[PDB]
RNA sequence: GCCCGGAUAGCUCAGUCGGUAGAGCAGGGGAUUAGGAAUCCCCGUGUCCUUGGUUCGAUUCCGAGUCCGGGCACCA
RNA sequence: GGUUGCGGCCAUAUCUACCAGAAAGCACCGUUUCCCGUCCGAUCAACUGUAGUUAAGCUGGUAAGAGCCUGACCGAGUAGUGUAGUGGGUGACCAUACGCGAAACUCAGGUGCUGCAAUCU
RNA sequence: GAGAACAGAAAUCUCCAGUAGAACAAAAGGGUAAAAGCCCCCUUGAUUUUGAUUUUCAGUGUGAAUACAAACCAUGAAAGU
RNA sequence: AAGCUCGUAUCAGUUUUAUGAGGUAAAGCGAAUGAUUAGAGGUUCCGGGGUCGAAAUGACCUUGACCUAUUCUCAAACUUUAAAUAUGUAAGAAGUCCUUGUUACUUAAUUGAACGUGGACAUUUGAAUGAAGAGCUUUUAGUGGGCCAUUUUUGGUAAGC
């Protein structure tokens, strides 16, 4: 009949990082992972314990809650028309911090720098993000790059 | 009973080639892809024709193995057995189904099988010398009776069957770059170790004649 | 050139496959008993198959490891009954070797009858020193091809002392 | 030797990593001694590492971090002869020597050697380090073999019975001291005294002294040069262990021929790569040579 | 007689309606299933600190 | 036309989880006996339907072709 | 800079072949009373650092080497693809407009970087 | 792969290669090499209290599973599981 | 439908930026797996069918299987690699930092963890666009037979199936 299991449709989400079985790496277990800080989920095969559903795969959540070998993830999934909050309980293997905090704090630093400068200065500081913005009146010039003249080229076989 | 070809003329279903599920199929009416002097040097024969499909269908084992039969006859008749090496340049392995008391459970069993082929895609081609030329293109010509769509007869701007076009085929046969496997050739590169390079072609830093 | 790959003796192994199980197994075992001085070690079956007339794991054979001087000697015992003749096959491309007999009675053991007669097959293996590279835990390693025993070294080896005699190829 | 792994082998071989193809080192020994629990979020485990070379010993106390792992203290058995030890520098009261040193070393230099006294009145006895109350926790460490086989009767243990004797609170069962009779279940202090204080081998020093003196002095020579018995060894031992509770730090060596000179001229002799050009000029000069039909 | 038997055609707009909104954080969140073991202890130390913070009052 | 089952000496029929080709009859030669039926014996003879894989080796493991043999769809 | 020990990332680190390796270190190596363990002191355990050794392990170098890694207006803006049309075509299917954009290949280049402590001419 | 008496396609014993092509009760897939496979020692964590969570989902239950806590135990030299 | 609390307050079927995840299209098989054509040469080790003195534990043939390097074509349940569109998270005052208070938990420890005190940093509160508001609650009808188009797509020869 019909098929609807924990691990259902997970041939090669939980397949394994080829020419990287093995033994993982021992960075995974000195990483640090406090109340507050946000992780990415990727599931590792050759862990079965702590696994989470698949359905938590490439989702980013908070942590609520650190044990022995496991923390809990706070993540908010979409039912219908309402979000839900879960509450995971995963060993850590399946875990790894956000390089996007990251950013935003090294903006944020860089923020109070330029302010403090402009602050120092009796000057302007304008930090927000502006976006890309067209481009201004350019010149180039024809010294040494001459304009060469191009046309189609007909129809011919290359088979 | 062979029910008509329109039926499965066209690429309808994804390919379903046999397989540990898909088993007890029936073979191949086709089974001969290469005659002629397959047995020929890469210098007996420069030239080549390409027979292309123009479009995108699916082709009977069926009509395959007739046009071969045809065209390989028109050879044989004419300039005989040894002038040519056509190559069939297209394999069936495409499983058709058949449902052959109602529409409930009414996934076929299998039929044949059929080669899926596309626009540009070769179907046959042949190597001969270049004073057959009007008859390898009559032959590929009466094959076209034999097969549904439209497929074009190409002539084909290289040297036979491998690669290479003439020019540039000769001046790595002229500087000695080329080594005659059986029927077809292996190159020289500038990558592996330098003895085995030498002692696969030795003249090539050797002053040849 | 030779200040430590001299050569050597590993160990050498003896055996002797039965074909089934019961007295004439623990007969063997005491040939090896009494013959090496060490208890021997049993070997089973793999899988059963019905033209032996044997089972999976049935102890079928006997054999032992004997090293050190002691296997050298008797390795001397059994060369003698070979008439310090040897043949090519024979020979391990790794350099071991070794060839097979009757009667194990023929050198030192005497009769027994109760024992009961049988033959054997023996194999030595060479090596030189720091072969315990591929053996030891820590550092586990593999050999340089400045050694590594092999067909011809041992067979010079094995002409060179016994006063052997090699044969047709 | 013909078995030519192919490209496809090679290009879908995955590598170990470089400690398990050396052969050294057991990840799945170090996971299980290195995790910790996520709810103290930086609480070192400290190990033990002890390593029996065969003409040296390697103590180490060590952390684990990302970048790499972090030494706190190390004891080296080429060390004791500062306290007055210099033959018989792989054996079981060598060990157990080493112990005491690295254990003292670290408590002094992190403060607390005024408690955590240890016993310093050996008579090998199985006992750990207990707590002041009021006061501070003694220091815990877990001992890392390694590759190294548990068996009982082995001088890693010597080793554990010195850093518990010296003052951590190394945990560990006495089941594979020697001395320790099995059926029974029960430890033999005065045989472990005696495997600290070299009573195993002072005996053995007696026993070769009435059994074979050639032996004797082929081994022992050093102790026959330095005019040295086997019941001295108990008292040795004993001024040792004194000398290191006096101090049992860590005073280097003085290294003549300082980081740099040692760079300039200890190590001069490796060749190094050619350059793109060269490899050009010898593919160049090999085909000028291999240019002929043979 | 058949029926059709499954669809999800007009539900993403009817839910978009009035729909996703959005799972409504809050400062001060709570200590469901976190470990009972530092709940025990943070609630001494709240009564501690509040204890100082007071007698700091006079 | 689909659901199933078979293909062996000249005919008929046997195949230990594969090592081999079995039985009778038809049929050559005696034997027999004063002669002959009778019978006892021995000549043989067979891709075990067809080809394809199948393994060390398949004829007995499979898939396809062929010639047959047993069913089948109710109620208006 | 070496070497050792503990490691990080875990092939730019591997693999095949062939060279070299001063200092020490490691390793081989010497033995089998005790602990212990093996059929077997081979391994494992224990004693010595003495009897001998770089031959091997280990390090590095070498090969138009395999592999691996990285990169490029090499392939290819191709293939494929989101959206549009009362666009074409009997249809298959195709082109066109605005946008995204590959992998194969080719070519080039490289072949372990490094943390803590100890020791080393 | 090379070798060895009976002994051969194949019995058992060697040495080399062997990234897993083996095995892990079973269907398929994933995973796995100083193991999760093979051998061996000891064990009864297949136990006790009552909660939380995930999948299915109505955010109901059942089933199954994850992570903890207070307990009692095993095993190991220990970290630990 | 009734409304309620607030009101510029936090938002949004959107983009941008930064970061993540994916295994479809595609591509590929001289990369694994499976399938498959053609030849190469090499398989002294003999597996098979021959000749050579019935001779062969010996050479010459064809003939396998294997070895090496090549070659043609393929996959819903094969894949190294690996798009487009889609998809999650962050873009601060509920903040950034300092300070040192607590605690039976944690630490070798005034170490840690959590949570607080006091102090500095709002013109730009800190991408774009919009915001005819944002949030919240109760209550109840009707519905719980569906159908067509474009594109992707399953079965079927096919269908206004």
């Amino acid at each position: 009949g019909k098929s609807h299991g924990y691990r259902s449709r997970t041939r090669y989400m939980f397949q394994r990082d080829f020419r990287k079985h093995g033994a993982v790496h021992l960075s995974t277990y000195l990483k640090v992972y406090k109340v507050g800080d946000i992780v990415d989920i990727k599931a590792n095969g050759s862990i079965q314990k702590g696994m989470p559903h698949k359905f938590y795969q490439g989702k980013t959540g908070v942590v609520y809650n650190v044990t022995k070998s496991s923390v809990g993830v706070i993540i908010n999934k979409m039912v219908g028309n309402r979000y839900l909050e879960k509450r995971l309980n995963l060993r850590v293997e399946h875990i790894k911090h956000s390089k996007c905090r990251q950013e935003f704090l090294e903006r944020v630093k860089a923020n109070a720098a330029k302010r403090a400068e402009a602050k120092a200065q009796g000057v302007a500081v304008q930090l927000k993000r502006q976006p890309a913005q067209p481009r201004e009146s350019r010149i180039v010039s024809t010294e040494g790059n001459v304009p060469q003249t191009l046309a189609p080229v007909p129809y011919e076989t290359f088979i | 009973a062979r029910r008509p070809a329109r039926c499965y003329r066209y690429q309808k279903n994804k390919p379903y080639p046999k397989s540990r599920y898909n088993r007890a199929v029936p073979d191949s009416k086709i089974r001969i892809y290469d005659l002629g002097k397959k047995k020929a040097t890469v210098d007996e024969f420069p030239l080549c024709v390409h027979l292309v499909s123009n479009e995108l269908e699916q082709l009977s084992s069926e009509a395959l193995e007739a046009a071969r039969i045809c065209a390989n006859k028109y050879m044989t008749t004419v300039s005989g057995r040894d002038a040519f090496h056509l190559r069939v340049r297209v394999h069936p392995f495409h499983v058709l189904r058949i449902n052959k008391q109602g529409m409930r459970g009414a996934w076929g069993k299998p039929h044949g099988l059929a080669a899926r082929v596309d626009i540009g895609q070769i179907i046959f081609s042949v190597r001969t010398k270049d004073s057959n030329k009007d008859v390898v293109v009559e032959g590929l010509r009466r094959a076209r009776y034999k097969f549904p769509g439209q497929q074009k007869i190409i002539l084909s701007k290289k040297w036979g069957f491998t690669n290479l076009d003439r020019p540039e085929y000769l001046k790595k046969r002229e500087a000695g770059e080329v080594k005659d496997d059986g029927a077809f050739v292996k190159f020289l590169s500038k990558k592996g170790s330098l003895e085995n390079n030498i002692r696969e072609f030795p003249e090539y830093f050797a002053a040849q004649a | 050139q030779n200040p430590m790959r001299d050569l050597k003796i590993e160990k050498l192994v003896l055996n002797i496959s039965v074909g089934e199980s019961g007295d004439r197994l623990t007969r063997a075992s005491k040939v090896l008993e009494q013959l090496s001085g060490q208890t021997p070690v049993q070997s089973k079956a793999r899988y059963t198959v019905r033209t032996f007339g044997i089972r999976r794991n049935e102890k079928i054979a006997v054999h032992v490891t004997v090293r050190g001087p002691k296997a050298e000697e008797i390795l001397e015992r059994g060369l003698k009954v070979k008439e310090y003749q040897l043949r090519d096959r024979n020979f391990s491309a790794t350099g071991n070797f070794g060839f097979g007999i009757d009667e194990h009675i023929d050198l030192g053991i005497k009769y027994d009858p109760s024992i009961g007669i049988f033959g054997m097959d023996f194999y030595v293996v060479m090596n030189r020193p720091g072969a315990r590279v591929t053996r030891r835990k820590r550092c586990k390693g593999t050999v340089g091809n400045s050694h590594k025993t092999t067909k011809e070294d041992t067979v010079s080896w094995f002409k060179q002392k016994y006063d052997a005699d090699v044969l047709d190829k | 030797q013909k078995d030519a792994k192919s490209s496809a082998y090679s290009s879908r071989f995955q590598t170990p990593f470089r400690r398990r193809r050396e052969g050294k080192t057991d990840y799945y020994q170090r996971k299980r001694l290195v995790t910790q629990h996520k709810a103290k979020y930086n609480t070192p485990k400290y190990r033990l590492v002890v390593r029996f070379t065969n003409k040296d010993i390697i103590c180490q106390i060590i952390s684990s971090t990302i970048t790499g792992d972090v030494v706190l203290a190390a004891a080296y058995s080429h060390e004791l002869p500062r306290y007055g030890i210099t033959h018989g520098l792989t054996n079981w009261a060598a060990a157990y020597a080493t112990g005491l040193l690295i254990a003292r070393r670290t408590l002094q230099k992190l403060g607390l050697d005024e408690t955590y006294k240890g016993v310093e009145e050996v008579e090998g006895e199985y006992e750990l380090t207990e707590a002041v109350e009021d006061g501070p926790r003694p220091f815990k460490v877990f001992l890392d073999i390694g590759l190294q086989r548990t068996t009982t009767g082995a001088r890693v243990f010597g080793a554990l019975k010195g850093a518990s004797d010296g003052g951590l609170y190394v945990p560990h069962s006495e089941n594979r001291f020697p001395g320790w009779d099995f059926e029974t279940e029960e430890i033999d202090p005065e045989l472990l005294r005696s495997y600290i204080f070299g009573g195993h081998v002072s005996q053995y020093m007696e026993e070769l002294a009435d059994d074979d003196e050639e032996r004797f002095s082929e081994l022992f020579k050093g102790y026959l040069a330095d005019d040295i018995d086997a019941d001295s060894l108990e008292d040795i031992y004993t001024s040792a262990h004194e000398a290191i509770r006096a101090d049992p730090a860590f005073k280097p060596t003085e290294k003549k021929f300082t980081k740099e000179q040692y760079a300039a001229e200890s190590k001069k002799y490796r060749q190094t790569k050619l350059s793109k050009e060269e490899r050009a000029a010898r593919v160049a000069a090999k085909i000028a040579a291999l240019a002929g039909q043979q | 007689a058949k029926s059709k038997n499954h669809t999800a055609h007009n539900q993403t707009r009817k839910a978009h309606r009035n729909g996703i909104k959005k799972p409504k954080t809050y400062k001060y969140p709570s200590l469901k299933g976190v470990d009972p073991k530092f709940r025990r202890n943070h609630k001494h130390a709240l009564h501690g600190t509040a204890k100082a913070l007071a007698a700091a009052k006079k």
